[PDB]
């Protein structure tokens, strides 16, 4: 038997970081950028009128006056989205709408309110200087500007930013891929009708969901059945596409020796118990030439969720390379009696609450499948030597935040 | 601090 | 002009609650259960060995206070009933059905096994190490309640009672549409006069973060009759529609014309900056909320965070996910229009020495280095460095 | 209480 801490070190040290991938920018939401992204186009890609008015050469409308102290033909009209090139000649105007592309060789927009507003010939009534009322090409982003840095989490604004500079794909740190497998001759799928000797496969659904909640990219393989040669094939196929593997029913007695022997042919398998309750019976192994973490969990659904919460979820967070998401631990007054095993750390699924008057934290232990899987939002963490918890005791509660 | 149910 | 409060009130009152749907339990993770699920069978359906050992009558090994022949072996998944006779043992594997007329499993670790006979090193009592029929769930028990959020444990319970589908409150469906003759998709190389469609991508992503079930329609192009077709197609499968390019620049009159034929469209401005130019309407017989946003992408993100996201939280019927608001010291000056609530995209940080929050107000930087928004009250017109301000934290 | 830069 080893301690929870020793087991936690073993599994976390073996975590595999997923290979970076180039993906459609819509599919990068929430993922960490694995590259520096520089703009390739200028934004805006062309000089545009900042207002409604007349594209001009400033010098033709008072722009060259020494600051310390006749009409122009309107040779076109341009709305936003226009695609035909224009070229200003000297002493000409082009009437422009907000966003319209500036004619070539213009350098200013004369505001409509600073003109006589003439349709074919326009008169300036106030001067404008070169550059005024133009959104210059590249005013928002220039080619080579850093749009997104490696290490940044890609949210909606960054996805918008990637689209603005014409990037449709980006290199990201993908979610770690986890495959969830159930073995056991007694298992049937939940669309079946179980007979004598048969049990619904609960664990593949609950643990695939726990892996999704933890941030993994989960494939629920479901039941793996057959002679061990066929089961070896299944596990090998999941090793090809996984950073983490979870197998329930592989540990806990002689019935799983055939599967365990297959696992020892695929890698190094350790089945020493952890000094914890529930979940002392578990295993851990590294499969293949890349040593994929493979968690061997028991058929017990409550013990399996506790093992997943304690050891698998940390590896998912590390594999992910984003935040640690380490669970908050609060101190609470125990509402009811709990017993615990001397020498094992206890993990009791519980109800954490706030006292309506004191504002103190209260915890009600819930420990039978219904009570174990009923709605729990915390776990009392009982130290190895404590054997008894009385109402009023102050205990550690692992807060199991929703989602 | 935390967002938990209330209890009397 | 309406205040932010009046517009927020109008759109919130218009939220559509999606109808409950029956879906695969795997796909229900995080959704709220819309039904009470009762067990109909006992779980486990048969008494089963909890450990490897020997099924026995407790009385035969001292349990009601000599070796017993080992006359059989039962593995997990055994389907044929077995019958134990007095003063005999049957080797059982964890999970196997217990032989009839046995009542206890003597652990392997507590037994001295010959090649035919077994000797108990200590007694076990009746029921010990037996998972009795119905010990886990009994018929009539509530596996899942209406209103419960379906997490991993509740999905396990749904599987334990043999449910392959469950009735849930789905996420609200949102369609994101861009209109504008100048728009090209991001896989193209835009020429003179053409703009990448930024809004459909960024706003589809904001809707997903908000908790919606999002279809990004993308660019809607054509004469208004064709735009009416596209929009109508989205109304059939949506609780929320978001259209950018329907308000603001010209050319979008035809779009506002068809929207008025599908519902009553309101384009009164909101007393806020950025994003005062916007519209809101209710489309069709089912009064689907339809938001008209501008082409400016920063303004669109601000309008979406201020008005669309609350409606997604409201349609969802789960939590509000209301943004935390911290007080921070302003690092630089910000001006704001008298009478308009300001929403300035900003960078919220922690002071290197004091634990205090600092905020730096920020198009390239606004869409990049920003994790918060300074919320400038209608009356406040100026922020100087050192001022302490409200910052909406964008989690 | 809040994850922000420095
Ligand atoms: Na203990
Ligand atoms: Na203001």
């Amino acid at each position: 038997m080893r301690s929870v801490e020793q087991q936690l070190s073993i599994v976390t040290e073996a975590a595999v970081a997923p290979e970076p991938v180039r993906i459609a920018i819509a599919e990068a939401l929430g993922l960490m950028c694995a590259e520096e992204v520089q703009a390739s186009r200028a934004l805006p890609g062309f000089a545009q009128a900042a207002i409604d008015g007349y594209a001009v050469r400033a010098v033709d409308v008072g722009g060259e006056k020494s600051l310390s102290q006749k009409s122009l033909p309107v040779v076109g009209e341009v709305a936003a989205g226009s695609q035909q090139p224009l070229r200003l000649q000297p002493k000409q105007a082009v009437m422009v709408h907000t966003g319209a592309p500036l004619p070539m060789l213009a350098d200013a927009v004369l505001p409509m309110a600073w003109s006589d507003r003439g349709r074919k010939r326009v008169t300036a009534q106030r001067p404008v200087r070169s550059g005024e009322f133009v959104r210059k090409e590249g005013d928002d982003i220039q080619p080579g500007d850093i749009a997104v840095s490696a290490g940044a989490v890609l949210g909606p604004a960054q996805i918008g930013l990637l689209a603005a500079v014409g990037r449709s794909k980006v290199l990201v740190y993908p979610r770690p891929r986890m495959s969830v497998i159930s073995v056991g001759a007694e298992l049937v799928d939940i669309d079946r009708q179980p007979g004598l000797g048969q049990v619904y496969d609960v664990n593949s659904y609950s643990l695939a969901a726990a892996g999704r909640e933890a941030g993994a990219d989960v494939y629920r393989y479901g039941i793996a059945a057959g002679e061990p040669r066929r089961i070896k094939e299944i596990i090998e196929s999941q090793m090809l596409r996984s950073e983490i593997i979870v197998i329930t029913g592989a540990v806990g007695g002689a019935g799983s020796a055939g599967v365990r022997q297959v696992l020892n042919e695929l890698g190094d398998i350790d089945t020493e118990r952890v000094a914890m309750h529930p979940g002392s019976v578990q295993g851990f192994g590294l499969l293949g030439e890349n040593k994929i973490p493979c968690f061997l969990l028991p058929s017990n659904p409550v013990a399996s969720l506790v093992i997943f919460e304690t050891f698998v979820r940390p590896v998912v967070r590390m594999s992910l390379g984003k935040s640690n998401a380490a669970r908050r631990v609060v101190r609470a007054r125990a509402l009811n009696h709990v017993v615990s095993v001397a020498g094992r750390k206890g993990f009791i699924r519980s109800r954490l609450m706030r006292d309506a008057e004191t504002q103190d934290y209260l915890v009600e232990a819930l420990g039978h499948l219904l009570a174990g899987l009923s709605e729990a939002n915390g776990m009392i963490r009982i130290p190895e030597d404590v054997t008894e918890i009385r109402p009023g005791d102050v205990v550690d509660v692992i807060f199991l935040a929703q989602g | 601090d935390l967002d938990v149910p209330s209890f009397l």
